[PDB]
């Protein structure tokens, strides 16, 4: 066994090795291994992406106008965010400006994704780490009603309703066909909610499963379908016609009425169901404000998102702030430049890829995706991994760094950046949220904090949906209907050689697509995706990524039942298909 | 009354088909899971992880051997000894074969499981291979699309539960009910196609009147699916209705038939 120091951690692979493969309630394929010491505390953590498809290779030789459709399929969970990054990148390379309505509709598509993705993560993915579903069978329906009504104005709270939900769960379980609840961690000492809160949470899990389907109707109106809506280089294909013949064939007043009804219902549900539930999870699980800090008090990264001035990606335009903090110095939020070769680099010395020199990091404009499955000496074989060898190559995920620093991205990262740049709404909201929990600000830098920021973001996004919709309606009232710019649609109008960057904040964090065009085709297309950052393997200095750091130092009550591991990993909302692409 | 056991596994994929499933408006996915089937294994939704998930998988395929439905999302890669997709330390293909052996029938959800989809597009770096090229001794119902329509997924499920049988299929294993006709043969813009009334560039006067998208590269004329009838997301829209030509996304090799913006040959 070996031991070394990095980023204030002691990485020690002595002691019992635990394997969790598959990681479930995530998108895609992940393996996690840890070592624990005699006190059942994690002294080593290993994050492994167990899938690869090779979209960067597949995109070579494609028409730049087609790229968005291919890269959208990097991910069906964060559906649409890769298409947005792609059209941004191609427009940046060619020199295309879109009309104001196109930009507003794209912002609507993104804010709709944030609301949907965050809501489903909270309930369907992470929820069962916090809510003991079986324990809901012990709840008093009247006490559950009283609890619900003390937390929220949400109408659906009658004793009879909670009794009906409970009875349905009882019949479901009674026959022995427990489906998604089978062989769970129910009864684990880390489940701390009383029975009434478990029943309330389970009822809301079901309400959210129903409701989430409605949110994406916004994507259907502007983008044809969800999952995987459509887009174009130059704007959006959803032509608008309000008051002329043929409005039946376009986005008209009835279609906009539908969009408005969805926005209102989406805000209502997030504000009155998800927000109180997140705060309740906080109230009953305060020790988790001190677990899973990882890199969140050291290094955090945001590119920024939601340009409010069409075609302006500068600080004055982006409604969601960008910037970087390193070395725990939150008093100095640093500017990020995605073209600067000394900033974003990816390393593969611990990943399954070939570089001519694996001791150096490559900026994505110099990126290489040459897969090389070489796990070295595992316990087992090449086709039977008993233990990954984290001293050599152990993941399909590349290792991104920023100026050589390992960074956390996502809702917590963004919140810290906005807070520390002095965004007044963020400061007010964060301070009030921590006050309500009687916790210090530092309590946000934790596994619990990631969950609280994610919920806060769903609220912020639902508010911005209305803002963008009103912006759209204002243009329409002024007779501004344009949704596409086609001046440079034809390949004959493009530079023979050009390159561009498209960036945004996906639900899970900082997203970039780097594209080079030559002779009307994609010459290079490199993606660095939020879960690539967070689930990163080690670099030549042995620096650990966000997941590995967040797992370090964690006490497990029962080694064989990885609930604490699942809690912290799920708090990042891992998307493995995104991470590997 | 006991519900039919269903095992849902995931190869190389993006998870859109799972997302489409939970969008179902009627029956709600909630009601499918609670009342219609027993979704006994599913990586995306299940409480259990790691060794606990492995135990569920083993227990279900053993206890219900010959009696469960296998749902497959995504596909196996043949490259690097199958290690482009790893499950419990081993090639995904081994888990596929074990799950398939005990299944009474298989549902291949989406263009990935049916044909290959995006990872199989040129040059197919992982040698991604559709299910029916690996599993050759089991009924396989292909439900293609990227993803398939949510209410098509749930309608196929309820058909099988209610009628206690597999849907009748075309020569490619697609349910005749939803894949028997072309997008173009039920397209509400067909009047414009026949009149020579076409969008020529984005947001032109033609686009604002809902004219035909053929000259913008619509692949509706060669694509079989229910999008122009059943439509998407509780009948709200479909690609063409919102102004973009069909990509061909339900058809084998659609990524590699030239640009989405080049006309149907
Ligand atoms: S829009 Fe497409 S499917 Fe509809 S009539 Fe025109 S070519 Fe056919
Ligand atoms: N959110 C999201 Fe998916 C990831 N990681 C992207 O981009
Ligand atoms: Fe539902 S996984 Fe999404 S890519 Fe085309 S079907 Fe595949
Ligand atoms: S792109 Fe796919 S979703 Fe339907 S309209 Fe065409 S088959
Ligand atoms: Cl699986
Ligand atoms: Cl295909
Ligand atoms: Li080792
Ligand atoms: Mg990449
Ligand atoms: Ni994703």
């Amino acid at each position: 066994s070996t031991q070394y120091e990095t980023q204030g951690y002691t990485i020690n692979n002595a002691g019992r090795r635990l394997v969790v493969d598959p990681i479930t309630r995530i998108e895609g394929h992940m393996r996690c291994e840890v070592n624990i010491n005699d006190q059942n505390v994690i002294t080593n953590a290993v994050s492994c992406g167990t899938m690869f498809r090779g979209l960067e290779i597949i995109l070579q030789g494609r028409d730049p106008r087609d790229a968005w459709a291919f890269v959208e399929r990097i991910c069906g969970v964060c559906t649409g965010v890769h298409a947005l990054a792609s059209v941004y990148a191609i427009e940046d390379a060619i020199g295309i400006k879109v009309p104001d309505n196109a930009n507003i509709i794209r912002n609507i598509m993104l804010a709709t994704l944030w609301c949907h993705d965050h809501l489903v993560h909270f309930y369907q993915l992470a929820g069962m780490d916090w809510i003991d579903v079986l324990d809901a069978l012990k709840a008093d329906p009247r006490k559950t009603s009283e609890l619900a009504q003390s937390l929220s104005s949400w109408p659906k709270s009658s004793p009879g309703y909670f009794f009906d939900v409970q009875n349905r769960l009882k019949k479901f379980v009674e026959g022995g066909q427990l489906g998604i609840f089978r062989n769970g961690y129910w009864g684990h000492p880390q489940y701390k909610l009383p029975p009434e809160a478990n029943l309330m949470g389970f009822a809301h899990y079901l309400e959210a499963l129903d409701f989430q389907r409605e949110i994406v109707k916004i994507h259907a109106v502007f983008g044809g379908k969800n999952p995987h809506p459509n887009w174009i280089v130059g704007g959006m294909p959803c032509a608008i016609n309000i008051d002329e013949s043929g409005a039946v064939g376009a986005v008209n007043m009835e279609r906009l009425n539908l969009v408005q009804s969805i926005i209102t219902r989406t805000a209502d549900f997030i504000n009155n169901v998800m927000i109180p539930d997140a705060l309740a999870i906080g109230q009953f699980n305060k020790p988790w404000s001190e677990i899973g800090t990882g890199l969140s008090d050291k290094c955090v990264l945001s590119y920024g998102a939601f340009p409010d001035i069409a075609n302006d990606f500068g600080e004055k335009s982006l409604l969601m702030p960008g910037g970087a903090v390193i070395n725990g110095d939150f008093n100095n939020v640093l500017p990020v430049d995605l073209v600067d070769p000394q900033q974003v680099q990816e390393f593969v010395d611990h990943a399954w890829y070939r570089y001519p020199n694996d001791q150096v990091g490559r900026h994505p404009f110099d990126g290489i995706t040459d897969p090389w499955y070489n796990p070295g000496d595992v316990k087992g074989s090449d086709t039977n991994i008993q233990q990954l060898n984290e001293q050599e190559r152990y993941s399909w995920i590349k290792a991104p760094r920023w100026r050589g620093n390992a960074m956390e991205v996502g809702p917590l990262a963004r919140t810290l950046i906005a807070y520390h740049k002095g965004d007044a709404a963020t400061v007010e909201s964060v301070d009030r949220m921590m006050s309500a929990l009687n916790l210090p600000l530092s309590g946000i830098q934790s596994t619990l904090g990631r969950i609280l920021c994610r919920a806060h973001e769903a609220q912020w996004a639902a508010g911005k949906l209305q803002y963008f919709f009103d912006k759209l309606m204002t243009n329409l009232k002024n007779g501004n209907l344009a949704t596409a710019s086609t001046e440079k649609w034809e390949p004959a109008t493009w530079p023979t050689e050009c390159r561009g960057v498209g960036f945004t904040e996906a639900p899970r964090g900082a997203l970039g697509h780097w594209a080079a065009i030559r002779d009307g085709k994609i010459d290079l297309y490199q993606c660095v995706v939020p879960t690539t950052w967070n689930a990163s393997p080690r670099d030549p200095k042995g620096q650990i990524g966000a997941y590995e750091a967040a797992l370090m130092n964690t006490k497990m009550a029962i080694p064989e039942q990885p609930l604490e591991i699942l809690r912290t990993l799920h708090s990042f909302d891992p998307c493995l298909a995104c991470s590997t692409h | 009354k006991p519900r039919i056991p269903v095992v849902w596994i995931h190869g190389l994929e993006c998870t859109c088909c799972t997302e489409s499933f939970i969008r179902s408006a009627h029956p709600l996915a909630k009601d499918v899971i609670l009342s219609l089937i027993s979704l006994d294994y599913d990586d995306t939704l299940m409480a259990a992880a790691g060794t606990q998930a492995e135990e569920v998988f083993e227990d279900i395929i053993t206890q219900y051997n010959g009696k469960y439905i296998l749902a497959v999302e995504g596909n196996p890669p043949l490259g690097e000894q199958g290690m482009f997709c790893i499950s419990s330390g081993r090639p995904f293909i081994e888990k596929l074969k074990r799950a398939a052996a005990g299944a009474s029938a298989i549902i291949a959800w989406g263009t990935c499981a049916s044909w290959g989809c995006v990872q199989a597009a040129r040059p197919n770096p992982t040698q991604a291979t559709p299910i029916d090229k690996v599993i050759t001794d089991k009924p396989i119902i292909k439900v293609p699309g990227c993803p398939p329509i949510p209410d098509v997924m749930s309608a196929i499920i309820t058909y099988m539960v209610t009628f206690d049988r597999l849907p009748d299929v075309d020569r490619m294993g697609r349910p005749l009910m939803f894949y028997g006709q072309r997008i173009h043969d039920k397209c509400y813009r067909r009047a414009h196609f026949d009149a020579g009334e076409f969008v020529q560039s984005w947001d032109d006067d033609a686009a604002r009147k809902g004219y035909c998208l053929y000259k913008m590269g619509c692949k509706g004329p060669t694509t079989y699916n229910a999008c122009s009838s059943t439509r998407w997301n509780d009948g709200v829209s479909f690609p063409i209705q919102s102004g973009h030509g069909c990509l061909g996304c339900a058809e084998n090799g659609f990524w590699d038939r030239g640009s989405f913006y080049s006309r149907v040959v």
